[PDB]
This record gives C-alpha cells, sequence and structure tokens, in this order.
C-alpha cells in the first residue's frame, strides 16, 4: 500500500 | 372534545400545560392538541399565540422568522409549544429517591441546575413521582410524539455550523447555534459534500453499525443522532477522562417528557459506543474500582497472543471493559514491531515504527493528546544528491515524478475489469508500460533520468516492503478505495513506545511465553506454551505476526480452513530494514539547510532500495542522529553482511553524497534484522500478485465465536501500520466483548 510512503510519495492512481 | 383526537392517546381527560391564556381550560374545549401523551394543550392557548388579535401572537411571529432562517422544518404551534412552551423535567440529583419532577413553566433548565437538583427546588421527596413518568419507558411511548425532540445548546453545535440544526438533533431556535477545547487532528463529523476522509462520521445519518443494534431508530432516527453527535463532542472536549452518562445528563436540555426518554436511552448508546472504541478508549486507564462497561458483560475470559500495538489496544480496551485479560508473548519485551532505542544523546530512534501517515481521526494522535506528547510534521522538502555530490535539477526531479505517476495511470486503466487470474506482477506490468513509452515516443532517457526513475521506484518498494515483481499490479494499492486518514505525516518524536507503555500499563502480561498450539475443539479454549505451561479461557485472540501464521508456528486444533489458509499464504510478509547513524556534528546542515530528510540518486538498478532515503531525527536540529532504510531487493543483498559490513556501506555512499567536504566516522549506530528475529521475520503486509484485499477480511473472521484474529495483516483499510494493528485490536476486543 502506497499509504506508507512520507517522503516524495506517489499520485500514481 | 374533552378527549384527544390523535389516534391511540392514553389520555382520556388532558390537562393543559400551557396556562398561557385566561380562558385556559381540565375543563372543555373546541380540540386538544396532542404533543405526547402525557402533554396535551387546548385551543384557547393555541389561539394565543396562533391568531393576531390575541397576545401571544407577538412571541410566535419573533420564533417564525428565526426558526424559518436557521432550521428546514415546520414552523407551527405544535412546533412553538414544544420548543418554546413545554415544562423541563428534572430527576433528582440525591441517590436516596431519584424522582423525576416537573418544573414550574417559568424556569428554564440550564446544565448546572439539572446537576444540583433537589425535589421542590424553587428559586419534599415524600411526594410520589407523576403519574406519565413510568408510562414514557414503554416501546410504544415513542410512537405517539407528534414531533422528534430538539436539543438546545449542544455541545456539538460548533462543530456542525454547516447542517441544518433540525436535521441533525438540534434546536434552531437556539442562539448558541476550529473549535476551542479541541485538538486540530479531531475532526469526526464529516462535512456536508466532503469527500473520504478516514474514521470520519455522518451528522445526519445512521451507520450500518447503530442500525443493526438500534434498529427501533430505523424508522426516526432524530433522536439517536442527537445523543451521538452530544457524546462525541463531549469525549473529544475531554478525552483524559471516562465519559459516563452522569457527566452527560446535565447537557441534554430539552423541554417535555421525551427529555426523560433521552436520559435513558443515553446509556444504552454510551456502552455501545464505548464497546465500539469510538469513545472511553486510547491510553484512557480507569482505576480498580470503575470499570467502562456494567456487570453484565463481566462474565467472560480472554488470552490474548502477542503484545504488539493489536494485542495491546485490545487488553486495555478488554481490561477497561471489566473482563478477565492474560497476554502471552514470545519475546522477553512487549511492543512487537515498536521498539525504540533510547540510547542516543537528546533524540529518541525506533527500530521499527515511528511515523504517522495521516494524523486526522488517528486514535495514535488522541493517545498523543491523552499523554501531552508531540508530533513533528514533516515539511515537503526532499532534494535528491547523487553518488558525486550535485542536487539533482529541480526540473529534472519534477518531470519524473510526473512519468512515474503517469505509468501507474496507465497501470489502473490496465486493470479494470481484470480478474485475480489475469493478474500480473506491478513490476512487470511497469517496465513494459515503459518501454512502450520509448518506442513510441522515440525520445530516450538519460542515464540520469533513468536513475531519478529507479528512486522512485525505490520508494514504491519501500512502501510495499518488497520488489514490484512480486507485488500484485490489480490490488497493491486496494486498501485506497477506502477512506484514508487526513492530514499531516508526522515524526512520532518520543516514539511509539511511550505509548506501548502506557497502554501496557498494569495488565497481566506474561513474557517469554511463545504459544505452540491453540485447542478449541472443546468448551474451554485450551492454550499450550512452548515449554508446556497450560492456560485457559473461554475467548482466544491471536495477533502474530502474518509471517508467523505463514509459517505455521502455531498448532491450530482444529487446523485452520483451507479458506483461511488460502487467505493467509496469498498475502506477502514484506520486509524492511534500518540503520541509525550518530556523529559528533550535523555534517549537513550546510548542504541540506533544514529538510526533513534528502533523496540517493541510485547508481545502478541493482542497489535500487540501498539507503534510497536519510531522515533527521532531531527535528530541533541540535543532534546529530541520522536514519535510513534498507528495501526491496537490496534486503536481499545485505541478508550475509554482518552490521559492520552495512555499517560500511552505508558510509561509503554518504561520503559519495557528500563529497564536497570530510564525513566524519559515526560514534554510535544500530542496524535493524527484523526478518530474522523468529518471532516477528517481516516489517510489514502486502497483496501478491494473484491475491486480493479481501484476504485481510479473511484473516480476520473469527472462528466459531471463539478464536478471534487482529493485527497489521487483518485491517484492510488500513494494512500495514501500528493504527491499523491498534484499529484491528480495537475491533476484535469490540466482538469478544459483545452479548
Ligand atoms: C522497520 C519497521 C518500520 C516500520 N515503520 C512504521 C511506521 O513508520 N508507522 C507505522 O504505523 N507502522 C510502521 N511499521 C509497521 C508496524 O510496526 C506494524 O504494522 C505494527 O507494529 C503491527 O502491530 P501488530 O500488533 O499487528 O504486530 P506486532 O507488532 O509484530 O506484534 C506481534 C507480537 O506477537 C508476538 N508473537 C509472535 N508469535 C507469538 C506466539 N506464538 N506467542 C506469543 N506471542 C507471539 C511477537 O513476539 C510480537 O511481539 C514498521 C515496522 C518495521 C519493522
Ligand atoms: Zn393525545
Ligand atoms: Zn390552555
Ligand atoms: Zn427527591
Amino acid at each position: 500500500a502506497r499509504t506508507m510512503q512520507t517522503a516524495r510519495k506517489s499520485t500514481g492512481g | 372534545y374533552r378527549k384527544c383526537e390523535k389516534a391511540g392517546c392514553t389520555a382520556t381527560c388532558p390537562v393543559c400545560f400551557a396556562s398561557a391564556s385566561e380562558r385556559c381550560a381540565n375543563g372543555y374545549t373546541s380540540r386538544w392538541y396532542h404533543l405526547s401523551c402525557g402533554e396535551h394543550f387546548c385551543n384557547e392557548c393555541f389561539d394565543h399565540y396562533y391568531r393576531s388579535h390575541k397576545d401571544g401572537y407577538d412571541k410566535y411571529t419573533t420564533w417564525k422568522k428565526i426558526w424559518t432562517s436557521n432550521g428546514k422544518t415546520e414552523p407551527s404551534p405544535k412546533a412553538f409549544m414544544a420548543d418554546q412552551q413545554l415544562p423541563y423535567w428534572v430527576q433528582c440529583t440525591k441517590p436516596e429517591c431519584r424522582k423525576w419532577r416537573q418544573l414550574t413553566k417559568e424556569i428554564q433548565l440550564t446544565p448546572q441546575i439539572a446537576k444540583t437538583y433537589r425535589c421542590g427546588m424553587k428559586p419534599h421527596c415524600s411526594l410520589p413521582e407523576d403519574l406519565r413518568v413510568l408510562e414514557v419507558s414503554n416501546h410504544w411511548w415513542y410512537s405517539m410524539l407528534i414531533l422528534p425532540p430538539l436539543l438546545k445548546d449542544s455541545v456539538a453545535a460548533p462543530l456542525l455550523s454547516a447542517y441544518y440544526p433540525d436535521c441533525v438533533g438540534m434546536s434552531p431556535s437556539c442562539t448558541s447555534t476550529h473549535v476551542p477545547g479541541m485538538n486540530r487532528y479531531f475532526q469526526p463529523f464529516y462535512q456536508p459534500n466532503e469527500c473520504g476522509k478516514a474514521l470520519c462520521v455522518r451528522p445526519d445519518v445512521m451507520e450500518l453499525d447503530e442500525l443493526y443494534e438500534f434498529p427501533e431508530y430505523s424508522r426516526d432516527p432524530t433522536m439517536y443522532l442527537a445523543l451521538r453527535n452530544l457524546i462525541l463532542a463531549l469525549w473529544y472536549t475531554n478525552c483524559k477522562e471516562a465519559l459516563t452518562p452522569q457527566k452527560c445528563i446535565p447537557h441534554i436540555i430539552v423541554r417535555g417528557l421525551v427529555r426523560i426518554r433521552c436520559v435513558q436511552e443515553v446509556e444504552r448508546i454510551l456502552y455501545f459506543m464505548t464497546r465500539k472504541g469510538l469513545i472511553n478508549t486510547g491510553v484512557l486507564s480507569v482505576g480498580a474500582d470503575q470499570y467502562l462497561l456494567p456487570k453484565d458483560y463481566h462474565n467472560k475470559s480472554v488470552i490474548i497472543i502477542g503484545a504488539g500495538p493489536a494485542g495491546l489496544a485490545a487488553a486495555r480496551q478488554l481490561h477497561n471493559f471489566g473482563i478477565k485479560v492474560t497476554v502471552l508473548e514470545a519475546k522477553d519485551r512487549i511492543g512487537g514491531r515498536v521498539w525504540d532505542d533510547k540510547s542516543f544523546k537528546g533524540v529518541t530512534v525506533g527500530r521499527g515504527a515511528q511515523i504517522v501517515n495521516g494524523c486526522i481521526n488517528n486514535p495514535v494522535a488522541l493517545m498523543c493528546e491523552q499523554l501531552g506528547i508531540s508530533m513533528h510534521k514533516f515539511g515537503e522538502r526532499c532534494d535528491l544528491i547523487q553518488e558525486g555530490g550535485r542536487i539533482t535539477d529541480p526540473t529534472i526531479d519534477k518531470r519524473m515524478d510526473f512519468h512515474f505517476n503517469a505509468l501507474l495511470d496507465v497501470v489502473s486503466e490496465w486493470r479494470k475489469d481484470k480478474t485475480q487470474l489475469q493478474d500480473v506482477p506491478l513490476g512487470e506490468k511497469i517496465e513494459e508500460i515503459y518501454k512502450a513509452f520509448i518506442k513510441e515516443s522515440g525520445i530516450q532517457f538519460s542515464e540520469l533520468e533513468g536513475q531519478v526513475l529507479q528512486f522512485h521506484l525505490s520508494n514504491l518498494e519501500y512502501a510495499c516492503g518488497s520488489n514490484l515483481h512480486q507485488v500484485s499490479a490489480r490490488s497493491w494499492d486496494h486498501n485506497e478505495f477506502f477512506a484514508q486518514f487526513a492530514g499531516d505525516h508526522t515524526l512520532l518524536t518520543p516514539g511509539y513506545s511511550v505509548i506501548i507503555e502506557k497502554l501496557a500499563e498494569g495488565l497481566d502480561i506474561q513474557l517469554k511465553s511463545p504459544v505452540q498450539c491453540i485447542d478449541y475443539s472443546g468448551d474451554e479454549v485450551q492454550v499450550t506454551t512452548t515449554d508446556g505451561t497450560g492456560y485457559s479461557a473461554q475467548k482466544v485472540l491471536v495477533t502474530v505476526p502474518l509471517a508467523l501464521l505463514q509459517k505455521g508456528a502455531i498448532q491450530f486444533n482444529p487446523p485452520l480452513s483451507e479458506k483461511k489458509m488460502k487467505a493467509i499464504n496469498s498475502l506477502g510478509a514484506g520486509i524492511i530494514e534500518k540503520i541509525a547513524l550518530q556523529f559528533p556534528y550535523r555534517f549537513w546542515d550546510s548542504k541540506v539547510q533544514g529538510a526533513d530528510f534528502f533523496g540517493h540518486v541510485p547508481p545502478s538498478a541493482s542497489k535500487r532500495g540501498l539507503f534510497a532515503v536519510f531522515y533527521d531525527m532531531d527535528p530541533q536540529k541540535k543532534h546529530s542522529v541520522l536514519m535510513s532504510v534498507i528495501a526491496g531487493e537490496a534486503v536481499a543483498s545485505v541478508r550475509t553482511l554482518d552490521d559492520k559490513q552495512v555499517l560500511q556501506q552505508c558510509m561509503a555512499t554518504l561520503r559519495e553524497l557528500f563529497k564536497e567536504q570530510e564525513v566524519p566516522d559515526p560514534t554510535k549506530y544500530f542496524v535493524t534484522r527484523w526478518s530474522t528475529d523468529p518471532w516477528i521475520q517481516m516489517a510489514y503486509s502486502f497483496v501478491k500478485t494473484g491475491g486480493s484485499g479481501e484476504a485481510y477480511d479473511i484473516i480476520a473472521e473469527d472462528i466459531q465465536g471463539t478464536v478471534f484474529f487482529a493485527g497489521e495483516a487483518t485491517n484492510r483499510h488500513f494494512p500495514q501500520t501500528v493504527t491499523g494493528a491498534y484499529l484491528s485490536g480495537v475491533r476484535e476486543a469490540s466482538k469478544i466483548a459483545a452479548f
């Protein structure tokens, strides 16, 4: 899950 | 008429409550007007306000102008009477009698009045309470009420300004329609027309849980929504002490007999919200005398396996309820994947969890408020330094971040109307779509543009806790179909260990006690340790890591179902590792200039997860502790090396990143080895190619109301995180407590 990203997070889709 | 023309009234001959007119009929009147079974008003008093030539017409028109502006509900003399004329009802304060009395019509009820009221208090207890009082307890009683109660001066009102008061349980005539005394991260209510935000509730709509528990309000919810909304507000304005019925009652200000219904019902609603963990939770701890649920819930025993956030959350709840809980933990410490190193000068650094992703409504945020502790909000800036020293051109990062997101955008297009069987690894899918743009466009990427792309992929690998060739293209971001936690990403400066210790405080916890077997083929659950010690209880809660369910460390008897096992094995036990370095002085300040972190552009593709990002562990910019992560294939590349060899590897990278100066040797370090910690063997879960996010739900289903499952890998909305685990603890505690 991308909800773990803090730095430079993805906005992918 | 000397009797009520409304279908089924228990009043053959009615009394007027109002006394507005001189012509106020005990006696005959053309029409009686029915508000409730015990509450009626004559046509003289009705004319008093309704009719031009009469005296009370002044009041009523004044009131009807206000009511039309604020509220959606229709003005009417019935409404006016219910809002403005009906007497107030008050229970007695003194525990000996506690009888309900009517107040004289000329007195307005207030919190302090209702806090301190004894029988016959003009601005005694032997007199029998009114006939109508006991009739209020009947089922149909609420059915014979003309209008839903509307509360005055509700604690919830500042939170609810964007709604019409009547659409949400409140009186549109009340003068008292970011709030003072409330944490900026507590946003319990959805705003009208607001998109998905985690843990928010609609103030004007009963939730499904509430409908099933209180199906009597399916017909008419407004009394429910008024009391729920009040309670939530009382809780969030004072979240360090237990919310009890005694503390709520003084804030229910509504005139009439319906107030007594409100007071009686407020107790059931409160217990429901407590059990569910919406109220009276966090690291709130209650004294030995007090318990959060009534004695009915207490004849249950539970053993909880694992004392991470999931097992501790569940324990705390059940303990606070008055249920008997005992916790069995394999290691010689609590915390599971929460484990904080306290030995660095000044700062505190976690070996596992330390960030909170989305504070708004996050239970972690509430716990920080309770313990008065700080969260450092992360800044946006993160510059990508290359092996050499060159901070990457701003217009290079921006556009490679763009390109990266477009790939993923193409992936989500690809995955529509596909099935688990048609699934494909996210890593394969990405590079395929990558090669396609190269080909169809003709333009090619430089070595740097490629390197910067790789950094972005490594961030995904960090997030998933795996190489992308293991992660499901269909379902990698499954959880995002649900409302996520809005707001700040913060560093939890004193560490999650403060929270973990507080939760644990004064619970029956057995350390160095790995469970080997669970027997539930009997009446009692039978739990056995590796050494042989036996524990038994009515119910058991497993909260062990995904990786240990996959290794089958625990023998279940009966075995788990083939469905459960397919669920368990369809998820990936993801892994990252960390390194922390101490230094004598902050050698990065000049180059980094106070950002929370900085990037590291991977020299080659195969060195991708090797210290992609370095975190600055002092929000104060005083101490010199950096932290970094190892992820993806880099985790494999580091399995064999020992701490020293890893430390050197990290040091090589820093000197290359900070070429334009002398890089001091570290004085203190650690390197994490979660994957080889026999009772954990992972960092967090993720969906493997072929899998579905339904796996979480499946893993979460109890067996025969006796074996329950909580944890990181049981939370479909919020996988991976301390918040997710905590919430799974609270979710299971709620089921365990039920009936
Ligand atoms: C390096 C790292 C960084 C992370 N970063 C973050 C972060 O920044 N933010 C965030 O929210 N989350 C983060 N996480 C994830 C987070 O730590 C976990 O998701 C969370 O701790 C899960 O809690 P749990 O209760 O489900 O599992 P655990 O914390 O793993 O609890 C499992 C417990 O069960 C015990 N156990 C196992 N087998 C047995 C047995 N047979 N008998 C008794 N006990 C047993 C284990 O000893 C362990 O104590 C990180 C994790 C790691 C490893
Ligand atoms: Zn009637
Ligand atoms: Zn009258
Ligand atoms: Zn009394």
